[PDB]
DNA sequence: TTTTTTCGATCGTATGTTGTAACTATCTC
DNA sequence: GAGATAGTTACAACATACGATCG
């Protein structure tokens, strides 16, 4: 049945993982010398491939072919553990099997030799939500395990697990996927998917990603749900609310030279337009930024912003270093608790009033 | 459970997506209070669980729509904090997940639905990934929220976001007055206390709550002068002290901003009380009680079991000792 | 509606309803059971959302046709408190229906029929009937080697497979496994499915011996079994099933034939001075001799000797007692052959007489 | 290929690297003949409590008698290293922590030993045993049979109960320094016939804080990645750790105000692609260091001896009021980065906040 | 060989046991006057010998002379109470069995007449952890005793009882050995050993005995273990200082008194040790709390801190209660800055440097 | 003449109630 | 003199109440 883009491009052999170099080069290398280690903890942040990571390590592991770093992905043992069926493959969900019977009852079965695989992998998911007693209970088997059975750990909170696991693991950290990179898969992704496809709607879901290409899938497959099976850049900025105009400068400047009929009118007439207050925040963090660049030197300013360069110049000639600093701060720590307010628009009123006193019917079914 | 208008367009869209089969299997729903998700929702599980649908309305006689008015369906499972709770516990999170496991009794599709996805603790949304992820067939979810910068990174990655935009001013106002009879700067503020959100003005008129804010308007308007804030106390200790803090704080808004000079503000029934209240209070004041405010309101609504008659009694002791000339005023730092 | 019948008849369809509810209903139409009289019988039917069990008996005396529900745990206690011999009539009397339990009159709610979650149309996948020993057997020789609780769900049932004119049983827990086939002389297409624990436990404690025989229907989603006048149906766990033919060991050389009580009695005394937390033993295969040792952790011995027909080289193989003593109690057979290959391999039990079942042992490495 | 730590395991007491006081007190109670019947093992992890606890016990059932240089060789030696002796009743408490179980192995201890003299029974993880499971302890470790010897070991001796401290002879192991686990490292790596450098050992023995089998991990891993060999930019690569060269001069050039030069430095990194957070925890530590210099001249190991003078150099001309701004800066620039834009954004801004506020050379006020 | 030194030393006559003269001569003039109740029930600390009073009291009230507080020791009843094989002493473990059964058994056991006593008497030793059934079968086994059962009671936490058992049993409280008796009994013990020692060994044995003296006698053990035969200063030293666990309170004093080097090899011997460094850096800040109510009120120091009375109290009375409040704050602040740290060693040496030799500025309300 | 507590998730011990299987004793072939 | 059926005892599984630790 249709499968959504984040499940349905899940990457099938060490050939189709973006990034992540020195981790894939040191699994190969391990595989390839022969020296297999009993206990691998994938750590970094989320939606980066941790499970991919293990579950074709696992693949490679119990290939009929044998112990390879490049899975044939067609014998009965990748195609097993690829339907999710293979019987040596033990994925355990910790965070649904915190408890300390499931754990002992997991370490009793640990002597029996494997079905038809020549391992039995245990592929532990989130670890980190397993409770002291399981974490100590582990340990002993985890230090000096049989010959046929290997452990596999994903998490994105290594600081969670006690220093005793860590020591007794070989750690990998993930990085976070860079911009170009998530965009060279998203269109890659779409070109396979047959989807039109701007360069510059791609460009803003790779920066909108934070990094994660989960993220970065979710938000592709949301725009081509609302943007009639196309990838418009209108609808892009639409749905992401990007401001586009410049908003932001005529806020700050209203703000430095300490207007509040200026500024409230300019909040008033932004909130009727109905925009993103977040998206705002950052903006104007960027322009303080680049103001305060430009104070460094004149040639700081980039070429994108020509069309407003002089007008920020201005404010880099009449606005000392410290000021800007002060801005940038107070919008940081606006930006900091603007969920925690009681309304957004709230929030930004307030920073900006906090940063003002720096100054010398068809019913379907449904009742 | 009314269905408003203003829901109608967003609904058309969703539907169609499930019409042609590429649905998203996990939809998170952004709305104010008020603003009728939950019956956006059911109408989406409602159509969904209908045997034989024509168009985007469920047939209404089939044995699914039987069974969802009499509201025994075996399917469609919902997740809701317990009668006297106020929070969503692991225990059902994972009742739901195993019975997931077994196939649908009616042949059909399986509907789990969220009350609010803020309520969730820790370990419920953590053991809830994994299902969320890589759901058996025919499944599909709905979470509702407010805020989904509060939720999980994890958990907001996995679900595709839909956000409902409040309708025009204009039109609110225009859908109150048709509803409820009252004066247009009181439908306003109503309005605005609520974020412009129609349904939650409504609620506000339904209660007694709008007696509250007038006691409330009156025991401020006596104690401003004064400088005694403690008479407040009486005022405000009641099991709805979040939402009494939240109009005090936007009293306080609205005094600075009056005092910087403005032409729109929140509170447009009370102009002599906000007049009042900037006038016998500086700038800076103003702001250092607002902060107090809402980080004491914050706290309130967070922490959980802590007794809210010494927090208030604390708050207005403070307030009352900031107005002292010579006293540092706080300063938000990170 | 009204409707007057003896209590002998009545007893005992109530309490197989009333088996699959509990306790606690949870939901105020779960609690209460479906009582539907139709031309001339009534039909009893029990439901908790996962399994649905329905009785019917045939009225003679005269009655009003109808469809209502009333609640489980009251009727049973009417119907179990009357001395012996009482007849127990009912009637619906508005939103009320009175029970006339012997000389006592009893008021017992009623809730609208139409809210009950009771399948209505069903649609058979596949469909047959066979006699009720084969079903037992079957169950039997299979069920012991299911999984109880596991991570993998799919382990926690019971794989029913028609193969071309045969049904075939499957089960296993990760660390043994165990077939069972057999004709039933009609021609079926090739389906496989899964029937959850609780489900197979509840069928083989239907069954009784009657010769009368039992019909099995599959659906896309549901199976049902019917016997007598009682149907009892089930959801699927519906989460693939592995191939039981790559777990069986390909090309086993090495075989031992033996008697099933020498082995019996030999593992049963080892068994004595077994490990009690792990039930561990050794068997050493040399030319026409077995020997059986068995160790405790305070250093308490065991060992036996037993003389078989072998031909293959020297071997010493692990194993867990319990598991081949359940085995050798199901198989109940004169002869034992196990298939083996070598010391870190599976290890194939059947009986030398027939091949129709067979069991499969992973070694225990140490 | 068996991992190190479990290869290279301690066989005997001349095999364990420091610990040099239990180990003598054990040789001189095991030679003068003052036995006891109850041992407790404390300290960190991975600093050779079992092993010691092994060897003990290997020592008091050697054939040979009991004596504090165990032969290695006869039969009782050979089945303790392989882990299969009778008499060695190795119990892992946080497997098996419930009272009943504990009364099972109580019911049966007055029975004589095998074949060895000692029945010695070693508990792993003791404070995970239950507070039912202390109690029932207590009457037979004040009077076991005479032919018992309880060993126990623990990472947290404070879970305890006074009552069972009061019991057993407390042995506390400390963390193994840097030049120790150097030592080791490279004696290991000697044996196995790896190739290695200097640098590498030291990066490994810095990282490795002060647990042996940390210490061990790290090395497999690097050998692993560095394809059969240990170079010192393979290391610098698996810990992601820029050389402290870069960050010396960074730091440099911010104390004397050198706008360009540190955006220039700045433009050479973010070309170099490293990690943002790793600078400035670089620049925070080398501060840290240079301010522990300031309060004593021993308080710089000769790990910095490569920079030492250069860094001793700003030791003597900084005064400690621009150490402890700068630091505090850095700090608060630090905390604020995750709500930042951009890290790159958010470092050029900590470094201007830095520059403008330079307590000699503030940036030029407008006019 | 040798025996235990604990063990083999236990008191076997009422003018052995040191100390505890309340309890002693109240028993005495008891059993000389006939006066003798229905229950005794021994409360204190550890190691202070409430098991051994109970076994004399035991041997003296089945004499074969006769009921007397100086039992002869030479009689069958006396040397079969020694070797703690008497037939009518039944001493029961209550830690290993709680369960209802075995009291059951026990308490029905009392219906027969002694074999060859004039008393049967049931010493059950650590009797809080019996069940509540247990407790209720033994409170009525209790209320109405034959005149020839005796129950003898050996307890740590008396408030584990219910109320009823406590009320039909006479209580006798049991004190700390203080420092001279404790040294007293040790010089004598290793004058009869035949061991030599020095006058400041034994001192700081007792010390660091804290009222406990089979904690003196295990210490003394594993000193003649480290010192090679004997006990000596230097040994004994080192041993402790191994074994001192209260660096918090040496780095608070060395820190009021404006030293550099003392702090820094402090934090240097708390690393060697594991140590979590928040968890020193609250008990300081607990410390300081501590000294600043004391100033406040002499009162304010309880029993609970009795080994570290002296120090802290000589220091609340030297330092000014400014530098206390001074500490308290920086270290606070250090505290609650510590999780950004680049390390957390570093950040407890900065914080330490910090409250050493800095002073902040505070913002002082200008307006 | 009285007055008096945060909540969720997890682990461990002891006692009482119900159901199923195996062993022993008694009756009839 | 042996086999089959019924009754009693023992073991395993499930439910309730109380106490303790960490976030
Ligand atoms: N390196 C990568 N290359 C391609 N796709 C990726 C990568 N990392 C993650 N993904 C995508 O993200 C989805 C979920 O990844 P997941 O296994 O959840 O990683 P993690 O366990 O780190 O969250 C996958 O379906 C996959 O398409
Ligand atoms: N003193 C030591 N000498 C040599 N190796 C050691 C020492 N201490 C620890 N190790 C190494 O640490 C690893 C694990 O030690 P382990 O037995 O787990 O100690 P612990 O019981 O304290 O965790 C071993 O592989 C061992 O080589
Ligand atoms: N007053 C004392 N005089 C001499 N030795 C004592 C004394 N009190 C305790 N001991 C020592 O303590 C051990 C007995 O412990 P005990 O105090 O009976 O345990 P508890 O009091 O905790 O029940 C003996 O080895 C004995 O030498
Ligand atoms: F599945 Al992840 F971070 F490992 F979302
Ligand atoms: F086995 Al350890 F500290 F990890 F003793
Ligand atoms: F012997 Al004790 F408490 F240590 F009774
Ligand atoms: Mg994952
Ligand atoms: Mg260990
Ligand atoms: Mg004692
Ligand atoms: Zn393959
Ligand atoms: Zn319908
Ligand atoms: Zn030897
Ligand atoms: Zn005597």
């Amino acid at each position: 049945s249709y499968q959504v883009l984040a499940r349905k491009w899940r990457p099938q052999t060490f050939a189709d993982v973006v990034g992540q170099e020195h981790v894939l080069t040191a699994l190969a290398n391990g595989l390839s010398l022969g020296r297999i280690h009993h206990a691998y903890l994938f750590s970094g942040t989320r939606g980066v491939g941790k499970t991919s990571i293990a579950r074709l390590l696992a693949k490679g592991l119990n290939c009929e072919t044998g112990i390879t770093a490049t899975p044939c992905g067609v014998c009965d043992n990748c195609r097993e553990i690829e339907q999710g069926r293979f019987v040596d493959l033990i994925e355990i969900d910790a965070a649904s099997r915190t408890k300390v019977e499931d754990t002992r009852d997991l370490l009793d079965n640990v002597q029996y030799a494997p079905a038809r695989g020549r391992f039995k992998v245990y592929l532990i998911d989130e670890v980190h939500m397993l409770s002291r007693h399981s974490f100590n209970a582990l340990l002993k088997t985890l230090e000096e395990p049989p010959e046929h059975v290997k452990f596999l750990l994903a998490t994105t909170d290594p600081q969670k697990l006690p220093v005793t696991i860590l020591s007794r693991c070989l750690q990998f950290h993930l990085k976070a996927l860079d911009v170009e990179q998530i965009r060279h898969q998203l269109e890659h992704i779409l070109n396979e998917e047959h989807i039109a496809h701007e360069p510059r709607a791609l460009q803003l879901l790779a920066r909108a990603a934070e990094g994660s290409l989960r993220d970065a899938l979710s938000l592709t497959d949301q725009a081509i749900a609302s943007g009639d099976g196309q990838v418009s850049t209108q609808a892009v900025s639409a749905m992401l609310g990007t401001l586009d105009d410049d908003q932001a400068l005529s806020l700050v400047e209203a703000m430095v030279e300490a207007n509040g009929e200026r500024v409230m009118a300019l909040i008033n007439e932004a909130a009727a337009r109905g925009i993103e207050w977040e998206a705002l925040l950052v903006e104007m963090l960027g322009l303080l930024h680049r103001i305060a660049m430009v104070q460094l030197s004149p040639a700081a300013l980039g070429n994108d912003m020509a069309a407003i360069e002089l007008r920020m110049r201005e404010l880099a000639r009449t606005i000392p270093p410290t000021d800007i600093q002060l801005y940038y701060q107070t919008l940081l720590i606006g930006r900091k608790e603007l969920p925690y307010a009681p309304d957004r628009r709230m929030g930004v009123e307030m920073t900006l009033l906090r940063a003002l006193a720096f100054h010398p019917v068809p019913l379907p079914e449904t009742t | 459970m009314r269905w408003y208008p203003w829901l109608r367009p967003d609904f058309e869209k969703l539907v169609a997506s499930y019409q042609a089969g590429r649905g998203h299997h996990a939809l998170l729903i952004q709305a104010l209070p008020g603003m009728g998700d939950d019956a956006l929702i059911y109408a989406l599980s409602r159509y969904l669980l209908c045997q034989q649908p024509q168009g985007h309305k469920s047939c209404g006689h089939c044995r699914g729509c039987q069974l969802m008015q009499a509201g025994t369906h075996p399917d469609y499972y919902t997740l809701a904090p317990e009668k006297g709770k106020n929070t969503l516990g692991v225990d059902a999170v994972r009742e739901v997940t195993e019975k997931l496991n077994e196939h649908a009794r009616l042949g059909g599709a399986k509907v789990v639905w969220v009350t609010d996805a803020a309520l969730l603790t820790d370990a419920a949304a953590n053991a809830l990934l994994k299902t969320l992820e890589e759901p058996p067939a025919e499944t599909w979810f709905f979470l509702a929220t407010r805020e989904p910068e509060r939720l999980l990174a994890t958990l907001r990655s996995r679900c595709r976001l839909h956000y409902l935009a409040p309708p025009p001013e204009q039109y609110a106002v225009t859908w109150l007055s048709r509803e409820v009879t009252m004066s247009q700067d009181a439908l306003l503020a109503a309005l605005r206390l609520s974020a412009g959100s129609p349904g939650a003005a409504l609620a506000l008129f339904q209660g007694d709550n709008w007696q509250a804010r007038e006691t409330l308007c009156q025991a401020l308007a006596y104690s401003v002068p004064s400088g005694d804030w403690y008479s407040l106390l009486a005022a405000l200790n009641h099991e709805q002290a979040p939402a009494r803090l939240h109009w005090l704080a936007t009293l306080l808004m609205d005094a600075l901003k009056r005092h910087h000079g403005a032409a729109q503000v929140t509170n447009v029934d009370v102009p002599g009380l906000v007049a009042e209240l900037a006038n016998h209070l500086s700038p800076s004041r103003l702001q250092a009680i607002l902060g107090d405010v809402c980080h004491i309101r914050e706290q309130l609504m967070s922490v959980t079991g802590i007794n809210r008659e010494l927090l208030i009694t604390d708050l207005l002791l403070r307030i009352e000792h900031y107005l002292q000339p010579g006293v540092v005023l706080p300063v938000p730092h990170l | 509606m009204k409707f007057t019948v003896e209590r002998e008849h009545l007893l005992k369809p109530l309490q197989q309803v009333s088996g699959p509810l509990g306790g606690r209903p949870t939901l105020p139409i779960l609690g209460n059971l479906l009582l539907q009289v139709a031309d001339g019988t009534l039909s009893l039917t029990g439901t908790d959302l996962e399994m649905e069990m329905v009785a019917r008996v045939a009225l003679v005396q005269p009655h009003e046709p109808g469809a209502t529900t009333v609640p489980a745990r009251k009727f049973f206690d009417i119907c179990r408190g009357l001395p012996e011999g009482a007849e127990i009539a009912v009637q619906l009397e508005g939103e009320r229906m009175l029970v006339r339990s012997g000389r006592s009159r009893f008021s017992l709610s009623t809730l609208p029929a139409a809210d009950f979650p009771n399948l209505d149309d069903w649609q058979s996948e596949v469909e047959f009937t066979l006699p009720q020993a084969t079903m037992k057997r079957l169950i039997e020789a299979t069920q012991f080697s299911m999984a109880h609780q596991d991570v993998r769900y799919y382990l926690n049932g019971m794989l029913f497979e028609t193969e071309g004119e045969e049904l075939r049983t499957v089960a296993t827990d990760g660390h043994r496994l165990a077939v069972c086939s057999m004709p039933i002389g009609q021609s079926l297409p090739s389906h496989s499915v899964i029937v959850p624990r609780k489900g197979v436990i509840e069928l083989m404690r239907m069954l009784d011996g009657g010769d009368n025989p039992l019909r099995v229907q599959i659906g896309s989603n549901n199976i049902r079994a019917h016997v007598g006048d009682f149907i009892f149906t089930s959801k699927l766990v519906d989460g693939r099933f592995p191939d039981y033919r790559r777990v069986l060991p390909k090309n086993p050389d090495k075989h031992l034939e033996a008697g099933c009580d020498l082995l019996k009695q030999a593992f049963a005394r080892a068994a004595i001075l077994s490990n009690e937390k792990f039930r561990g033993v050794r068997l050493y295969v040399s030319e026409n001799q077995l020997k059986i040792t068995a160790n405790n952790p305070e250093q308490e011995e065991a060992e036996e000797i037993l003389d078989v027909t072998y031909s293959g080289a020297e071997m010493e193989i692990g194993f867990n007692v319990s598991y081949v003593l359940d085995v050798l109690n199901a198989l109940k057979c004169e002869n034992v052959r196990m298939m083996l290959t070598d010391s870190v391999s599976s290890v194939q039990i059947e009986d030398a007489a027939s091949q129709s079942a067979a069991y499969v042992v992973m070694p225990m490495r140490l």
